RNA sequence: UCCGCAUAUGUAUAAAAAUAGAGGUAGGCUACUCUCCUGUAUCGUAGAAGAUGGGCGAUGGUUGAUGAAACGGAAGUGUUUUAUUGACUUGUCCAUGAAAUUCCAUGUGCGGAAUCGAAUCCAUUGCAUACGACUUUA
RNA sequence: GCGAAACCACAGCCUGGGGAACGGGCCAGG
RNA sequence: GCAGAUCUUGGUGGAAGUAGC
RNA sequence: CUGCCGAAGUUUCCGGAUAGCAGAAACUCAGAUCAGUUUUAUGAGUAUGUAAAAUGAGAGUUUCUAGUGGGCCAUUUUUGGUAAGCAGAACUGGCGAUGCGGGAUGAACCGAACGUGAGGUUAAGGUGCCGGAAUGUACGCUCAUCAGACGAAAAGGUGUUAGUUCA
RNA sequence: GUGUUUAUAGCCUUGUUGUAAUACGUCCACUGGGGACUGAGGACUGCGGCUUCGUGCCAAGGAUGCUGACAUAAUGGU
């Protein structure tokens, strides 16, 4: 089944936050394989999605997606800042996100 | 022991802008800094810290504080180039660099040949 | 990093002093502004020459003529501490005068918990004779047979699969 | 770098605090972590040092002695255990003494940022958690220190069988001309 | 000090393996396979020599290195000629039955060259014999008779 | 047992051991060489989500389905050995089909009954005892 | 069987600290 | 133009099916 | 209900007349003045003062007309001290009418003073985990069995690290 | 191991071989990409640049152009 997955695995770590104030509009995403802020420049502007399933079979489907884009790197270790169309729920801390390769400049 | 910080021992630079370039210690400034030089023109004579290099098993006899040109003469005389390359350590490094240069079409070709190689599966009963 | 500046200064000429004397010091500072301030402070406390009545006539950074040759530098320093009066002399082996002074500052700030303003250098000299070397550590570094293993090797990608070799 | 669903860590030679902080961050990152050989963890400091630390802890609570319970306590203090996120992250950690049968046949990784040989200065006294636990109440040290040889002997036999089996393909590799005919790609 | 090597001439012992900080210094008289885990000194088997490299060693490490050199010599001495430990016993007005018993008439019963490769163990055994012959609530002159090791020399 | 109702993306990787280093090494306890110097590796990876055929090379690698025997105790729950029965076989060479998606959007649960056991109450009992609740016996 | 009244800002497990009690109400823990 | 006035009037709670008769 | 302005919280005599702070009205006035500011030099005694330069701002008013007539944190200079702390003056600002980032938490400590938002960048603090951010680089000290991170203190250290002097 | 002076290595110093190169500092009204947020205003005027001149054109007093998906859905609110 290794003829698929055009995307890259990622994890939703947290929102942008200070010690005591959280900003849910921007989320901190750890793209796996990206290990520094210079490698995070490749994934800037790429589409990222959160894919989950819900009980109702609305649209005749069991899966729904929240889309987003990668805006800028966060820190030195390769984490990025992502803004989603809808703010990611706080329950999705440590959940998985998919980073496509489009819009591609390669 | 096989690797001693010594005058004339060949080292491999693993940190900095000269990563992956062979060099030979010419003097010991201190226990934390060593003076190295390489015959190739891309490597200027410089003082580097011991934490930025790894120590190779090749020892080639140099006088203390030898100049750059005489280092090159000794390097060519003792054929350090193609002596380091003969060891499997350099072959593994060279293969890693070559494998990193492969493009998508080359990667597809490698998968085809390695599948042609794997279908061999001949083992004596 | 530190830079070695030679600073020449003199007092403003007046009717009493048609032509004044030139006073030159070689002092280390990260930038020229620090060197000029240190030069005036040294002049004020050595020659009692005020900055208001004085002016800097020249300043030039000095590069090490032989940065590719190992050398031994002896530094005479003055320590200002709780007592405020100490004379010390240290010997450092390196390739440039700047590195030795930086090493001295790191050593004293670590061991003695000093500061840049308190520490003042009377002189830095190059020990060109092995017999002139006083410290035993530097004498070892000049022995004919430097032979020691690699120290402090210590060598994201967390969760390494195999145990490290951390050896030859 | 990359994550797996379950990560098995061989805690032999790993410092308690360094490994716990790495594990706690991985647990909050959304990963299931299994730490085996929890009795082989190391703590910087002499035997008497952490002895008085644990003896003072006994003076204070449910005093646990087992090495995994020591490690589980260290990881828990590095988690937001007062919230649902911290509790959920805690439940993804499985710390055990030794290597149980479900895990001795699975690959075990190590954390270089927590290894004693790469973090402690040579010549520094250290206290093993298993030895430290043995005198403070833990009574299963001897039986687990005896069973490990049985696991090691079986595992060593498996490695020899695997190595002997691998020799056939390794010889067959260079035997096939196509291995070197198109080896210009670095493979 | 950059280097503090301590060369020690190797004896005619059977084995001198010091792998994994375990100096299995075997010998003809005895196999003094004592692990060299006391000090972190690198041992170099330079033929008929044992260079105890103590490079970048501290004062405490150097003191341990010097003790290790004596231990190596002591192990070699035991591996070559052992260590005889002559023991002398003096009887008071009440002789001490020997399995120590009747110590000044003591009804309680406790438990002379002594050749041995392990000189430390032989000396420790001699101390145990001296510790066994311990006077309690008795004058020193009255308890002058006791078991004291006469001499200890290589057998 | 009947009746009614609601209807993760390759999930691939198993000696131990220390750095005052180990692993394994011919030979017959060695000797000495080799390897590291992380997995950027190894295993797998083609097919209108993976088609239909002609095949060919090898006459065999993957597996499904059963019939299986061994091993695995620490929490064995899995490691093989297979006997076959069928297939894909990317090992390789050809012929067809893919499209106007004509620029991204992706048996299981509940409520009822007819049943089979068991337990409590129960004949009970003080063994227990404000009452609960407990222990024996119908 | 009949049948009150007082009272009621509101919840309510402990160890320390929060300087003006801080506590029960905050912070750090069990 | 109300949330306060140990506010006024009316209605209704927890205490409580408690103290008790 | 919203918007705008906005104190004083204390000199002086002595419940007030005040003044002062904050507004309204009636003005005139840049070819003119004003200033919790720095100056030039000399006057007097580095400070202090002076008339006339730099910088900024347009300023001076006259009348009447609400509210207040305390303290706290203390700093600094400072007097007396007195086992020693401590107390007494002035000064300085802040809190008092002030939310916000940090300081584990915090009425007075470090930053910063506020319309509703988007993006960027910082301050003070920080980047092992809790916790956003380098288990960063380089050079040193220490192993504390009551480390360190925040008077029993004199000394003792066969506890040390570096150096200075005599040698 | 003792002393040597290029030996069958060379090291340092000195002037010196054709000049340099490089690093650092600084500047270009020199230039090539990647990402994100914003689109206020609403005829024409203006300042400019191209243009032989242009009811000319332009990145010049604030976004336009080309497409795709949906009414029994898409999108948001409670």
């Amino acid at each position: 089944a290794q003829g698929h997955r055009l995307y890259v695995k990622a994890k939703h770590l947290s929102f942008q936050r200070s010690k005591h104030v959280i900003h849910p509009g921007t989320s901190i995403v750890k793209i796996e394989g990206c290990d520094s802020k210079e490698e995070a420049q490749f994934y800037l502007g790429k589409r990222v999605c959160y894919v989950y399933k819900s009980s109702k079979a609305v649209r005749g489907s069991k899966i729904r997606v929240i889309w987003g884009t990668i805006a800028r790197p966060h820190g030195n270790s390769g984490a990025v800042r992502a803004r989603f169309v809808h703010n990611l729920p706080a329950k999705t801390f440590g959940s998985s996100l998919r980073v496509m390769l489009y819009p591609s400049n390669i | 022991f096989k690797r001693y910080v010594e005058v004339g021992r060949v080292v491999l630079v693993t940190k900095g802008e000269y990563t992956g370039k062979l060099a030979v210690i010419v003097d010991i400034v201190d226990h934390k800094r060593a003076l190295i030089d390489s015959p190739c023109s891309e490597f200027p004579r410089q003082v580097i810290r011991y934490g930025s290099v790894v120590l190779t098993h090749i020892v080639m006899k140099l006088p203390r504080g030898a100049r750059s040109g005489i280092v090159a003469k000794k390097w060519k005389a003792q054929d350090v180039c193609n002596k380091w390359a003969s060891s499997a350590w350099a072959k593994k490094l060279e293969a890693k660099k070559v494998r990193s240069q492969l493009n998508d079409f080359d990667r597809f070709a490698v998968m085809r040949l390695k599948k042609q190689r794997r279908e061999q599966v001949n083992v004596a009963v | 990093a530190l830079k070695e500046y030679q600073v020449v200064g003199r007092k403003v000429p007046t009717e009493h002093e048609p032509v004044p004397k030139l006073f030159r010091m070689r002092l280390f500072a990260p930038n020229e502004s620090v060197a000029k301030s240190r030069y005036w402070y040294f002049l004020k406390m050595i020659n009692k020459v005020k900055k208001a009545t004085g002016e800097i006539v020249a300043i030039n950074e000095i590069s090490e003529p032989k940065p590719l040759k190992a050398k031994v530098f002896g530094i005479w320093i003055r320590y200002d501490s709780r007592s405020g009066t100490h004379n010390m002399y240290k010997e450092f082996r390196d390739t440039t005068r700047v590195g030795a002074v930086e090493a001295m500052y790191a050593d004293m700030a670590a061991r003695h918990r000093a500061r840049f303003r308190s520490i003042r250098i009377l002189k830095v000299v190059e020990v060109e004779k092995k017999e002139d070397v006083r410290r035993n550590y530097v004498k070892q570094l000049l022995n004919p047979h430097l032979k020691f293993p690699l120290p402090h090797r210590r060598t994201k990608k967390v969760f390494a699969p195999h145990r490290p070799s951390t050896f030859y | 770098s990359e994550f797996q669903k379950v990560v098995v860590i061989d805690a032999k030679g790993h410092l308690l605090g360094r490994l716990a902080s790495v594990v706690a961050k991985q647990l909050l990152g959304g990963q299931k972590v299994v730490v085996v050989r929890c009795e082989e963890l190391n703590i910087s400091g002499h035997f008497f040092r952490n002895k008085l630390k644990y003896l003072a802890y006994l003076r204070k609570a449910f005093h646990f002695r087992a090495p995994s319970r020591i490690f589980q306590k260290a990881v828990r203090g590095m988690l937001p255990h007062k919230t649902a996120r911290g509790q959920a992250a805690l439940e993804h950690l499985q710390a055990v003494e030794g290597i149980p049968p479900p895990f001795d046949k699975q690959k075990r990784v190590v954390v270089p940022a927590a290894l004693r040989v790469l973090r402690l200065k040579p010549g520094r006294k250290y206290c093993t958690v298993g030895r430290l636990s043995s005198e403070v109440g833990w009574k299963y040290n001897d039986i687990v220190a005896k069973l490990e040889e049985r696991r090691k002997v079986k595992s060593a036999a498996f490695y020899q069988a695997k190595l002997a089996k691998q020799k056939k393909i390794a010889s067959a590799k260079e035997a096939s001309p196509v291995n070197q005919k198109l080896s210009q790609f670095g493979y | 000090d950059i280097y503090k090597d301590e060369t020690l001439t190797i004896p005619k012992g059977v084995t001198v393996d010091i792998k994994a900080r375990n100096v299995t210094v075997t010998g003809p008289r005895g196999t003094l396979k004592q692990n060299l885990r006391h000090v972190d000194i690198e041992m170099k088997k330079q033929g008929n020599t044992i260079k105890f490299i103590v490079w970048h060693g501290s004062r405490k490490h150097n003191a341990c290195i010097r003790s290790v050199y004596s231990i190596i010599n002591n192990m070699i001495i035991g591996v070559t000629q052992g260590f005889r430990y002559k023991m002398r016993l003096v009887y008071a007005h009440f002789p001490i039955n020997i399995e120590i018993r009747n110590f000044l008439g003591e009804r309680i019963t406790r438990v002379i060259i002594l050749e041995g490769n392990s000189l430390e163990n032989v000396s420790q055994s001699a101390a145990n014999i001296k510790q066994i012959c311990n006077v309690r609530n008795k004058d020193i002159r009255k308890f002058l008779d006791g078991i004291y090791v006469s001499e200890r020399g290589n057998i």
